């Protein structure tokens, strides 16, 4: 029961992050990605409600990152695009539950 | 962490110590709380709360009256009302009540919200006779809740043979347990055997919400919350297994009105309505909503059913 | 109109 | 937006308490979190008090107002790692700069 | 230590450091005092009244340039006492206009103090949220004393006319004191006469379109001190003001009374400059009518309390 | 300016207080009595504002004892000393005391 | 209909 | 009936205070009175603050809400003092207050 997330490119390119978890479903919680740029703090990017189906965005990537959940295969995907220089980061999936911390999490 | 509200007139508050309160099955717990008045401006000298089920027409209600304290009224406090109290002092008096069983849990039907409401009315006057006044009461909504049997009920299991084609055509379903957690997915292995000289197209996997309501008379309604159709067919004199998969979520309902939800607090959009127990073996009078699946599985010719309870976990 | 239902600890 | 933001930023079996405060009510809707170098940061508590199962005991949420605080009662040879408290109630959600402790 | 009354609604407060300010005759001491997350509407009203027909209206609002009129001395001890929703506001209160007094059963003039919420005067008031406060204009005697108001006449008839002569202390006397009335006629007429009669008349102007005059006594004494022909008289009298002689007088001036108080008779109120301004409103003076009964002097004085310290 | 007063008899018996002042009048005065037991305290026993006419006694003496004020000398009318005094017309503490 | 004009000294 | 209540007792130039209690509020209605046992009270203080006129600086009225007190910054005044209440009939004189 884990969770991994796989797939540089030049600035106003883009790239997929695959989100993979394993050992339990999607539907059983709402999934988010968040930033960590090196030696900085983290930062809610996007992340969508599976089961409510409904899915939210932050100010620093609004309306140009998108994302969508793969229920046949248990994984969600982000359609980061025209990236800017401070999108550099450490990226994460993430999966929840009632919202009881952010509770599973890639490597 | 204990919910407050304060009436227009800002004197008079209530307290609940909140706003969920679970069933055991076999006694459900009571309301307590606090009152809250002026005494020195107060010269109306009482004070009421009123525990009302009011399905969106009112059920079960109660008078409550923790101001002036009438000895005959005496339940020893909860340790949460005696916490309250001594905190609050010589002008705060407590209450508790005895919400009776037979009375369902907080669930609401798919756009206030429709279906039964917990109301803790408190408000103030000489004597219930009276009109109760805007600026002087206050109106705390809390939900009676309801949660899985600890015990895991053990395997159900359903089968069929149905005949046309002397041979039978014959089908299994059996499902991990009838207890499910929402959001869990559901595992449907099932089996059929079709020895006969007919074809099958497709196989219909889906589960539907039964919807039991007691308030003009008994009635009932049931709509699907989710779905596998495959066009998996069987061929005569052919067996077969796969086990399907399926879990239920609102997204895919959200025009369905009439759907059942767990109950809104203001306008939540919360899980669907959990399905309920009744109490005792006999099917005793409980009022309002029962709500509960079935996993309907379906060969389309050229049915095998399953109950189950998918209702939230015993919280930590 | 305009009540809130806004918490204490005790 | 809710800013939360904490003190000390960094510090070197002593008993470890830290605290972060919130710009707006949120209630207790705050978690923890903590992660070793380069690795996914793994939950403590829920609702500012919860520990979260197979959390070490050592670690206890705090509340006091729209300040929460948490508690480590000793600081273990394990226990360099950084550190976030986090709303959310509100969308976004905020992390915190959190703690680095050696 | 001000006084503060709260709304119904529990939100508002409106505060006023006294309630009986002070006239100096040449201005009017302006009121002071300190008055939306309920009131969404996000704007307050105070409103200064005197009212009989309100006489009267003024408008400020405290919350949220133009009223900018500076903090005063106390109301900015009370900002600082209140906090971030604490903000001031002040009336210039006009001169020519009464202080506060009323009729004996409060009728007679009144002013009021509305603070309220609202987004615009045009909106109607809820008494939900409102506070009222009366308060009390009111005017104490100069430190100069008037003349010795002597009045005479030689009322001629016998012909050495009757001579009918007076004069008191002062014109300026404060409440509840005797008046010393001294009297000399000289009656070398051919006739006698039996009566003096002492007394003291409020006499009452008010005006709301036109100027009314209303009076009755408030002080007696009848002396039947005959004075025999050829002779001259001498003694002082006493008259003294109290109300409780009189109760059943309807009508007669009292002094300001904020709800329903026995608030003594009516105290005279000075007018401003040599003008002779028609004021509207109330206003009352006393002067002690001696009359010789046939077989009369009047001499005015202000009545009113001193400067309380 | 002076206050004095005037006016042994055995219990069930009768007196006549009266109290004459000088210098100043009665109707500038509400006129309160007050008395004191030896070594013991204070109490106000009734007292006169002829000025509205209200005569105001103390619950210990109900009924039984009458209060008159003698305007026309400046007068007006349980082992203790009894004190006539006077307040003003605001009132601000007995400030003109008895003998 | 029950309001108080009470003290308050700053 | 506010049942004002006075406090100390007693006590033996220095400064000294005395405080009372009242039952209810009573707005500022107190008063204090020095008397020489023998002899009729003379006023101190007016509204629980205002000296009296002829009396000496040393008497100050003070108050902190139904507190009301004095302060005599100074000890003549081994004598005995009440304090008072009229905002409502009837007054109600304390046990007072002796010095030494």
């Amino acid at each position: 029961v884990q969770l991994v997330e796989s797939g540089l490119v030049q600035p106003g390119g883009s790239l997929r992050l695959s989100c993979a978890a394993s050992g339990f479903n999607v539907y059983s919680s709402s999934i988010h990605w968040v930033r960590q740029a090196p030696g900085k703090g983290l930062e809610w990017v996007a992340s969508i409600s599976s089961y409510y189906g409904y899915t939210y965005y932050a100010d620093s990537v609004k309306g140009r990152f998108t994302i969508s959940a793969d229920t046949s295969k248990n994984t969600a995907y982000l359609q980061m695009n025209s990236l800017r220089a401070e999108d550099t980061a450490v990226y994460y999936c993430a999966r929840s539950r009632w919202y009881s911390g952010l509770d599973y999490w890639g490597q | 962490r204990v919910f407050k509200k304060a009436s227009p007139n800002g004197k008079l508050t209530v307290y609940l110590g909140k706003r969920d309160f679970v069933d055991h099955i076999d006694l459900v717990d009571p309301v307590d709380g606090v009152v809250l008045v002026d005494p020195e401006y107060l010269k109306e000298r009482r004070v009421y709360v009123t525990l009302t089920c009011a399905f969106r027409k009112d059920l079960f209600v109660a008078n409550v009256q923790s101001f002036p304290p009438a000895p005959e009224d005496k339940k020893p406090l909860t340790r949460l009302q005696e916490r309250l109290i001594k905190k609050l002092g010589e002008h705060a008096y407590p209450f508790t009540f005895e919400i009776p069983p037979n009375l369902p849990c907080s669930v609401t039907l798919q756009p206030k919200a429709c279906g039964v409401d917990y109301e803790v009315k408190a408000f103030c006057a000489e004597n219930l006779e009276e009109k109760i006044h805007k600026r002087n009461s206050v109106r705390l909504v809390i939900r009676k809740v309801q949660y899985a049997p600890e015990r895991p009920g053990p395997q159900p299991t359903a089968e069929t043979t149905r005949q046309f084609s002397d041979k039978p055509l014959h089908l299994e379903a059996s499902l991990d347990k009838e207890i499910y957690y929402h959001g869990e997915p559901i595992s449907v292995n099932v089996h059929v055997t079709n020895n006969t000289n007919k074809t099958v197209k497709k196989i219909k996997i889906s589960v539907r919400q039964y919807a039991d309501i007691c308030l003009f008379n008994t009635a009932q309604y049931k709509c699907p919350v989710a779905m596998e159709e495959a066009d998996d067919t069987v061929a005569p004199s052919s067996t077969f297994c796969k086990v399907y998969t399926l879990t239920p979520f609102l997204a895919n309902n959200r025009e369905k009105r009439g759907l059942a939800l767990d109950g809104k607090l203001k306008h939540e959009d919360t899980n669907l309505a959990s399905s309920t127990l009744l109490r005792e073996g006999a099917n005793r009078e409980i009022l309002g909503i029962i709500v509960s699946y079935k996993v309907k599985v379906k060969l389309v010719v050229s049915a095998v059913e399953l109950p189950f309870t998918l209702m939230h976990p015993k919280p930590k | 109109s305009e009540e809130l239902t806004r918490s204490t600890h005790c | 937006d809710i800013q939360m933001t904490q003190s000390p930023s960094s510090l070197s079996g002593d008993r470890v308490t830290i605290t972060c405060r919130a710009s707006q009510s949120v209630s207790s809707a705050v978690a923890w979190y903590q992660q070793k170098p380069g690795k996914a940061p793994k939950l403590l508590i829920y609702s500012a008090s919860s520990l979260y199962s197979g959390v070490p005991s050592r670690f206890s949420g705090s509340r006091s107002g729209t300040d929460f605080t948490l508690t480590i009662s000793s600081l273990q040879p394990e226990d360099f790692a950084t550190y976030y408290c986090q709303q959310y109630k509100y969308v976004p959600v905020t992390f915190g700069q959190g703690t680095k402790v050696e």
